[PDB]
């Protein structure tokens, strides 16, 4: 009954209802550990990869903010660590991830019905009807899976070559 | 069920409304571990209130000596900028009066706070009563909410000022 | 926050397979928490070992300058 | 409270003694036990085959990999627990 691997059936019954389900889990990690943590990690990785690909492209083009010495995105990490504001960005991320500590701890063990990677940062009601919510969830998770490979390729090509915008 | 401040977190069970500024912001659950000890939130609200009031007086006191000037009396050779470095040039023959006045005021306030009495509205020290007569509960609640908002804003502000003048030379938009 | 151990489960689990130590450490969590004399006894035993250790190590490996020459301290 | 974790009347502990890894099958536990043991022994061997120096040769990856040797003990114990439980 598996979809991606048609010689199997359902790598544990954990893969039955969530968005982006294609029965693809050959190493049975969906049934070995609770799948809510896996979906939280997947969505979180994909969102990080999306913003990381957007930032890596924009810094490599010329969008540079005030001050911020104009260097390529490969050396921008070291340049801004020696500059200083990378530590402040790390502090802000750490505060958000302390709130994420609270969110994930409430989500896994009862007493909160939060979806993995949910939050409630939905100002414009683009997921009011359940069908719209399902469609946006499918688009979000597909964008996650695409942007992981996209940013991985961008970083690898930028590191091995000298560096350009299309990365050869 | 869920808090009004952090929507993806559970509502703090101790913060059940009926208090000024109760927007359900307690991710650590400080108020949860206060009431299961059998205590209430009177003391922590009183601490927040005077922390904010001292913060407002502090925000005015950081900016006033350099933006406007000093006292017309003598001995005012302390540095106009760097209030944190102007603490140490104060003569003791003024620190004595300052310490005595704060000591008697906080002794009276300690008699007020630690007593036992249940009719004491938190923050109602009786110093300010010249403007709340003939007002409904909505006006008093709005006035206390403005006080609490100013409290939290001024505390964040003074933390900013102290961490700016110690690392950076001074505040950017107003000084230097 | 979900992660972490429960001290009751660790004590209740530690039973050797076939009656080598009896029922293991079952019920030790309830006895220690409800008896302040057992906690205090464990604390004094550990502290006595600790202060004997400091007695040995401060003459064996002195850390303060110009000791091991006063001899009276 | 907690869970009934006592197993003095049984020949094997229940699966709930593993906590967050109470549903991992025995084969994954054993394979990861062997892999963690091999990687950890290699990492600690990189401290005596090569003399660890004062700052020059410390190689924190070998330090983090050195924690897999006590982790490999827990994985092969959990492999036995899941095997007797049938998982
Ligand atoms: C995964 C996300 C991610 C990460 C890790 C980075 C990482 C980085 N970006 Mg970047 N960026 C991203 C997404 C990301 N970006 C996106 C989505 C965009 C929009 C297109 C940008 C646009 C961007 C620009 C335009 C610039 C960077 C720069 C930088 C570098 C320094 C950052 C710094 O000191 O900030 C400090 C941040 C703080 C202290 C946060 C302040 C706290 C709050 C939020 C303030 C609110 C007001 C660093 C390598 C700079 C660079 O080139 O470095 C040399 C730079 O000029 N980024
Ligand atoms: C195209 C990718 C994509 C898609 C389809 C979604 C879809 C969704 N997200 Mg989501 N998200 C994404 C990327 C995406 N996200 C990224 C990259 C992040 C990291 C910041 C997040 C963080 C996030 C949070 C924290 C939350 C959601 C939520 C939601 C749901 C409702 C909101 C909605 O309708 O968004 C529709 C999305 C779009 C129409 C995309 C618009 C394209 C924008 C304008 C591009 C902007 C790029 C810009 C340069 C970035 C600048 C960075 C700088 C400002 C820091 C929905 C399932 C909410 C949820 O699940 O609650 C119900 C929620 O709380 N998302
Ligand atoms: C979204 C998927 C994607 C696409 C379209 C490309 C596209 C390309 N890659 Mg690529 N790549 C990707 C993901 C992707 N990469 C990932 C995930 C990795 C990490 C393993 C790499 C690692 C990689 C290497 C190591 C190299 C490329 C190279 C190339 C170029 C030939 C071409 C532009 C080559 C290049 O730089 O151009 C000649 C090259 O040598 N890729
Ligand atoms: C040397 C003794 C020892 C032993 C036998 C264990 C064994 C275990 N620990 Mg553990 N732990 C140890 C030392 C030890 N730890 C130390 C020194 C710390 C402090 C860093 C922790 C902090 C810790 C946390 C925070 C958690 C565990 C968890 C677990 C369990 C899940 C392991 C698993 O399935 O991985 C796959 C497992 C029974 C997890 C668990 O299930 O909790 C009950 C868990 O959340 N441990
Ligand atoms: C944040 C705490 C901290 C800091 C700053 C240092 C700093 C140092 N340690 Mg040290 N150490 C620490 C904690 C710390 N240690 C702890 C907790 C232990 C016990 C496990 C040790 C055990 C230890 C030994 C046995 C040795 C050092 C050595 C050193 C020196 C060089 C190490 C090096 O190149 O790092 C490289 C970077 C890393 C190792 C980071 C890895 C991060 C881990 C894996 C997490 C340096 C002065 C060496 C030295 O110079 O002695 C003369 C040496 O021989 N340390
Ligand atoms: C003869 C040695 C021995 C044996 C057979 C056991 C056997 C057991 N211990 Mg255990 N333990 C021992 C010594 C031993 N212990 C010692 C010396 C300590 C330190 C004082 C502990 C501390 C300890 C803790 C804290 C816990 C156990 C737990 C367990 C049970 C599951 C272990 C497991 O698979 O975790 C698998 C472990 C991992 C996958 C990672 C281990 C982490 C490494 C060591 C770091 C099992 C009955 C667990 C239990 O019973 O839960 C209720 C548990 O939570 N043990
Ligand atoms: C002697 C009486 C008391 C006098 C003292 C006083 O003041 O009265 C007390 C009082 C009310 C009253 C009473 C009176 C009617 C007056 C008298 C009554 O007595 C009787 C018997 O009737 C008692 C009482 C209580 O009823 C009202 C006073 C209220 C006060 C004083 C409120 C200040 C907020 C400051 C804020 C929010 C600062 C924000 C600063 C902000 C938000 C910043 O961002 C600053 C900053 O961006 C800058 C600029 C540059 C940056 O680089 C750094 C940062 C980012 C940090
Ligand atoms: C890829 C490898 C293949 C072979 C290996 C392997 O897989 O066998 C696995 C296996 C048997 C098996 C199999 C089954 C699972 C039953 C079934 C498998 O079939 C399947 C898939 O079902 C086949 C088979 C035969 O494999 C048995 C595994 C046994 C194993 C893994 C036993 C570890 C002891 C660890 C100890 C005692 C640690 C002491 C650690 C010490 C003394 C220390 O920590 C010292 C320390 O200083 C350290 C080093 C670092 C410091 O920081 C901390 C300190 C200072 C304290
Ligand atoms: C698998 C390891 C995750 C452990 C695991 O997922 O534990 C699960 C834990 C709560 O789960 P409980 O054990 O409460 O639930 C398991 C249920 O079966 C019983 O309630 O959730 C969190 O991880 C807490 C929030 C992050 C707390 C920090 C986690 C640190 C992860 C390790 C970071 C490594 C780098
Ligand atoms: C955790 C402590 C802390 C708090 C709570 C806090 C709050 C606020 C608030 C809200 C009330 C505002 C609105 C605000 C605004 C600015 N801050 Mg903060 N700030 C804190 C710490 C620092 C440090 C360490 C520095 C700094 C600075 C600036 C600059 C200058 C930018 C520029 O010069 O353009 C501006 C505009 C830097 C500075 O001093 O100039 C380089 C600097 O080093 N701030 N800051
Ligand atoms: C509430 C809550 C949270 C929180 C919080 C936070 C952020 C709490 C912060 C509280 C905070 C930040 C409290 C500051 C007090 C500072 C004072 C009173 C300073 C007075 C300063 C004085 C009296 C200085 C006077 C000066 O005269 C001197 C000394 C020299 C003069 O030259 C200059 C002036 C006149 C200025 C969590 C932890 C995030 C989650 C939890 O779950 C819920």
């Amino acid at each position: 009954k598996s979809q991606a691997l048609p010689f199997m059936d359902a790598p544990a019954p954990l893969d039955g209802s969530m968005a982006g389900d294609k029965g693809f889990d050959p190493l049975n990690l969906s049934g070995s550990f609770d799948i809510k943590w896996m979906r939280e990690a997947e969505l979180k990785h994909g969102r990080v990869c999306m913003l990381a690909w957007v930032g890596y492209v924009a810094v490599d083009n010329g969008f540079y903010v005030p001050f911020a010495p104009h260097v390529s995105s490969l050396a921008a990490h070291d340049a801004a660590v020696k500059a200083g504001p990378m530590l402040g960005l790390l502090l802000a991320v750490g505060a958000i991830e302390a709130i994420s500590y609270n969110a994930i701890a409430e989500m896994m063990s009862g007493e909160t019905d939060r979806r993995p990677g949910d939050f409630y940062l939905d100002p414009f009601n683009l997921c009011s009807t359940p069908e719209k919510l399902e469609s946006m969830l499918e688009k979000e998770i597909s964008h996650c899976r695409l942007a992981m490979f996209a940013f991985s390729g961008v970083v690898t090509q930028s590191a091995l070559t000298g560096g350009a915008f299309p990365y050869t | 069920e869920r808090s009004a401040s952090i929507p993806f977190l559970k509502k703090p069970p101790a913060l059940d409304g009926s208090m000024v500024g109760d927007v359900g912001f307690d991710p650590l659950g400080i108020s949860t571990t206060i009431i299961e000890l059998g205590g209430d939130l009177r003391y922590v609200r009183e601490a927040e209130l005077m922390h904010g009031r001292q913060a407002m007086l502090a925000t005015v006191g950081f900016v006033f000596p350099k933006l406007f000037g000093k006292l017309p009396v003598d001995w005012a050779k302390d540095i106009s900028l760097n209030p944190l470095e102007a603490q140490y040039q104060i003569p003791p023959v003024a620190l004595g009066q300052i310490a005595i006045s704060i000591a008697i005021a906080e002794g009276l306030r300690s008699r007020i706070v630690f007593s036992n009495d249940p009719d004491y509205v938190v923050g109602d020290h009786g110093f300010g009563a010249g403007m709340l007569k003939g007002k409904s509960e909505a006006q008093v609640k709005d006035m206390k909410m403005k006080e609490l908002a100013h409290c939290r804003l001024a505390m964040v502000a003074i933390t900013g000022m102290f961490f700016q003048t110690a690392i950076t030379g001074s505040l950017y938009p107003l000084v230097d | 926050w979900g992660i972490g151990h429960s001290m009751k489960e660790i004590l209740d689990a530690h039973v050797p397979p076939k009656g080598r130590l009896g029922a293991g450490h079952r019920g030790l969590f309830e006895t220690i928490t409800d008896s302040l004399h057992m906690q205090l006894g464990l604390a004094l035993a550990s502290l006595g070992v600790a202060t004997s250790l400091v007695a040995q190590h401060m003459y064996a490996l002195p850390s303060y300058a110009f000791m091991a020459k006063d001899y009276v301290t | 409270e907690a869970a009934d974790t006592w197993w003095g009347d049984k020949d094997y502990p229940p699966s709930i003694v593993l906590g967050i890894g109470k549903d991992v099958p025995s084969s994954i536990f054993g394979v990861t036990s062997g892999l963690a043991f091999a990687i950890g022994v290699y990492c600690v061997a990189q401290s005596n085959l090569v003399n660890i120096l004062s700052g020059s040769t410390v190689n924190g990856f070998y330090v983090a990999g050195a924690l897999l040797v006590p982790y490999s003990w827990g994985l092969h114990v959990a492999a036995w627990i899941q095997k007797q439980n049938g998982k």
